[PDB]
């Protein structure tokens, strides 16, 4: 149970892991109401 | 128990006048420091002390 | 009229002009230490000098840890060395690349 | 069970340095048994500083552990299940991953 | 009545009626800025200003470190602060599991337009004069904007967007076609924030300076 609940409060990758470029140069998923 | 080591590769500096010789406990040469030193890691971009 | 508080720049444009700052910039393969900035190190003690605790053997002893461990990670950096994909510092992956394409 | 969890043999990972640490450490021990043989340290500093040049090399690799963990391989079996407390214990990753 | 005194930070030696001024509430401190009678309470007056600690009566002259207008002008205010959502203890069946503030320290004083009103049909806001309001120095200044915009005085301000950053303390102003998403900056910042750590990881190992950042 807590392996799922730390699997689900996680989260991603938010820096260099995520995108390989700088962000400097140049759209996210639409907004849920 | 705390052994203060090297952040990066480089020579290290200091002034040997306010350190006074001694033996290590095990069987090295060493330098005691009784008072406050600064001690610089000349390497190929920065310092450090 | 125009006070301290207020300046004017219109069209401002700032770009680095040398190829290093730009592919910091914009993250491009580039060396983490720049080689025009890179001074050498004027010589230090020599190994006759130092105390015999740090003093390097004249023959070269034996070691299990003398040969690089296997990894996936370098085989992985060499196949994307090749064709063209990332550059690296040499012909051969070292540590610090493989920890850096194990988060990458 | 969505995520189905699993660790394997190359899925531990050590510190990537390791070979430096115990490759210095050894080569410091054979100069002091070097010395020892010609007279220019005792028994009983032999002793001591085996254990501690050794000591103080296993605590760099387990202190050094967890920063390897979350820096380079945030999402490692390994380090989520000792990190989220339900399974193992730095001790315990130690041992399978360091020495 | 209009009252002006010394610049010696201490008290007044009376009390003034806060009925006449606007109370803006700050983490740490209070502002009293005299109001001049108006339809939509607005209009400020620069010349007369009080600091006070938070619920309290010992009124004082702040820290003035810009030329302050010496005129009824209009302006409109906009805070800058940060919520603080804290774990209070629980020593009841029903207590609440958090607690949640505000938490401003600077305020925003943005002269409108040639002072019209809001419901003027051509509206408005001046950007080059936008007045600070600091809470942990008491002080009142000017922000040092930097305007950024072809067209100059001759450009309609009808296209315009004020982007804050560092804390309060970076004002440029660019057309509202260049802007950038939210997810764009949280995006860079995230990368440098990251890149910064890594090559700071990395910079202790012995490999270094021999490798490379691909």
């Amino acid at each position: 149970m807590l392996i799922g609940l730390y699997v689900l409060t996680s989260g991603n990758h938010r820096g260099i892991c995520v995108n390989r470029y700088n962000p400097c140069n140049r759209t996210k998923e639409p907004f849920f109401s | 128990a705390e052994h203060v080591r090297a952040p990066s590769n480089g020579k290290i500096k200091f002034n040997e006048d306010l350190v006074h010789p001694t033996r290590t406990r095990h069987g090295h040469p060493a330098f005691l420091c009784s008072i406050d030193l600064y001690v610089t890691i000349e390497s190929e971009d920065i310092l450090h002390n | 009229l125009s006070s301290e508080y207020v300046i004017y720049q219109p069209e401002q444009e700032e770009e680095e002009l040398t190829g290093y700052e730009l592919d910091k910039r914009l993250g491009r393969p580039h060396p983490f230490i720049d080689p025009k900035t890179k001074k050498k190190i004027e010589k230090p003690l020599t190994s006759e000098e130092l105390w015999w605790n740090w003093r390097k053997p004249e023959k070269e002893q034996w070691s299990r840890w003398q040969r690089r461990r296997p990894d996936v990670e370098t085989v992985f950096l060499k196949a994307m060395a090749e064709t063209g994909q990332v550059k690296l510092y040499g012909d051969h992956p070292t540590l610090t690349e493989t920890a850096l394409y194990r988060a990458r | 069970t969505a995520t189905s969890i699993s660790l394997g043999i190359d899925d531990l990972l050590t510190i990537p340095s390791k070979g430096w640490l115990v490759q210095d450490a050894e080569q410091q021990s054979l100069i002091l048994e070097k010395h020892h043989h010609y007279g220019n340290v005792h028994a009983v500093e032999k002793l001591r500083q085996s254990i501690e040049i050794w000591y103080a090399t296993s605590e760099y690799l387990r202190q050094e552990m967890n920063p390897n963990f979350r820096m380079t391989d945030p999402f490692n079996p390994v380090h989520i299940m000792s990190f989220s407390g339900a399974r193992g214990n730095a001790s315990q990753v130690h041992q399978l991953v360091g020495m | 009545v209009f009252t002006q005194g010394w610049d010696s930070e201490k008290i007044v030696d009376y009390r003034i009626n806060e009925e006449e001024f606007h109370k803006i509430s700050l983490l740490d401190c209070d502002f009293f800025i005299r109001k001049p009678p108006d339809p939509d309470n607005d209009v400020y007056d620069f010349r007369e200003m009080y600091v006070t600690p938070p619920d309290t009566d010992i009124y004082a002259i702040p820290r003035v470190l810009a030329p302050m207008p010496q005129k009824y002008i209009r302006c409109a205010m906009s805070d800058y602060g940060c919520y603080n959502v804290t774990e209070p203890p629980i020593d009841a069946p029903r207590d609440p599991m958090y607690k949640s503030e505000r938490e401003v320290s600077k305020v925003f004083l943005t002269k409108h337009y040639r002072n019209r009103r809001a419901g003027d049909p051509e509206f408005a806001l001046d950007f080059e004069e936008i007045y600070v309001i600091d809470s942990k120095t008491k002080s009142i200044t000017r922000a040092k904007v930097v305007v950024t915009v072809p067209g100059g005085r001759n450009r309609d301000r009808k296209n315009d967007l004020l982007v804050i950053r560092d804390n309060g303390t970076s004002f440029k102003i660019i057309p509202s076609e260049e802007r950038d998403d939210p997810t764009t900056v949280i995006e860079k910042e995230e990368w440098k924030k990251s890149r910064q750590d890594m090559e700071r990881h990395l910079r202790k190992l012995r490999d270094f300076s021999v490798s490379n950042w691909f």
